[PDB]
């Protein structure tokens, strides 16, 4: 009877594991998006064909794009505890009455985890066509990352099922 | 088993039915955003390729 | 013409055929309410005893 | 020519593409039909405790 | 779990309900001014190019 | 505004090279403009999307 | 049968609505080509004999 008396902590752990992943789930999304505008704005400006003008115009929609993922990569938390902010290698949520764990390896999607850098930007038509294939590798990553800690989150729901 | 402290067909049929309240959920989201794979929790692979793509 | 083939492969990939869940929501809403039936009648297998009090 | 030229590419930088729009428009009117409808489904989910009390 | 206090599944409809809305009054706009670069927020750096063009 | 774009309130040409100096100040002018309302407008962009996520 | 988990007679149903939705679409497609064999797909042979015609 104590033992079946203690699943509940088993159940709110796995529920908050999953609502954690939800969180940096959101966060990932407007990650992609941010990304995916940044690859359009190196593409234009890797052309030669524009005037200094438009060039100036696409790095600053660039490092404004550079900012929002920074901040959007900072807000990823669930009461203190993120799985994507990079402030922890991995989190942990009991499997089992007796203590034994169910590790889910943290995927960090800010700038730094992505391969990117607070200060990343481009000067010139080269280093924006340097940056194209920068931001397709930043991406990919990220995608990857949140495949990743979707596929963690299916398998925390059928541990639940099974703890019930 | 006549027993008042414990009923374990009510358990049964009480998983039974949030087995069809979460089949009925898949198909809720499935239905309003058109999507059969709308985030990475549906298929992680699958997801991030059309993501790329 | 490229674009319009890489969006068709991400609908490809990605979209539900509707049609489908057009059927399954129906069969799931009669199988939630056979469900809730089937519970309301196993929950009442305590009532049995007082009669034979 | 020149004053044609520029404003040919303006018309080329902002100006939309409407017969796209034209699908696109009918089809998030039925994709949003159908999100209230699932909507409404959603709503229900209390109603069925009731038949167990 | 049969809250009848909260509702996620709700939650998660009015989301991709509010999605929706979202795409489809974006469409209402371009339909109308004719534009996919109405105003900066559609496109700051393009917007700039082609005021000044 | 006047001071914010690179002009003056009492800004005007009394003469054709005066004139001729001002087509390049008032180009200046409306690009620098132009660049502020583009940051703005990706400031509220970015408000948005925040907003989004915080729902 | 008197299924809740299956339902033939929607499939069948179904093969038959995307049957005459394909033949609608390759007739509005001939329709807007204003040709019979507007590709290699309609037919390889006599498609190819009239490009080198």
């Amino acid at each position: 009877s104590a033992t079946a008396a203690s699943m509940n902590a088993v159940k709110d752990s796995l529920q908050r594991g999953q609502s954690t992943i939800d969180v940096a789930l959101a966060a990932g999304d407007t990650i992609t998006d941010l990304l995916g505008k940044m690859k359009e704005k190196a593409l234009a400006a890797s052309d030669t064909s524009l005037n200094t003008a438009s060039f100036n115009a696409l790095k600053s929609d660039f490092d404004s794009l550079r900012d929002q993922i920074e901040k959007a990569a900072t807000n990823a938390k669930f009461n203190g505890v993120s799985i994507a902010d990079g402030s922890t290698t991995k989190l942990t949520f009991l499997a089992n009455s007796d203590g034994s764990g169910f590790t889910v390896n943290a995927k960090t999607i800010s700038l730094a985890g992505i391969g990117l850098t607070t200060t990343s930007t481009f000067t010139t038509a080269a280093a924006a066509k340097t940056m194209i294939g920068t931001i397709d590798t930043a991406l990919q990553t990220a995608t990857n990352k949140l495949a990743s800690l979707g596929t963690s989150s299916v398998g925390l729901d059928t541990h639940l099922t099974f703890v019930g | 088993l006549n027993s008042i402290n414990t009923n374990a067909g009510a358990m049964i049929a009480l998983q039974n039915l949030n087995g069809t309240n979460s089949e009925l959920t898949t198909v809720q989201q499935r239905i309003n955003t058109g999507k059969k794979i709308a985030s990475a929790k549906d298929n992680g692979a699958i997801w991030a390729t059309a993501k790329n793509q | 013409k490229l674009q319009d083939s890489l969006d068709a492969g991400v609908g490809n990939l990605v979209d539900a055929d509707l049609a489908k869940e057009s059927a399954k929501l129906q069969s799931l809403q009669t199988k939630q309410q056979l469900g809730v039936q089937a519970l309301s009648i196993a929950n009442q297998s305590s009532s049995s005893i007082l009669s034979l009090f």
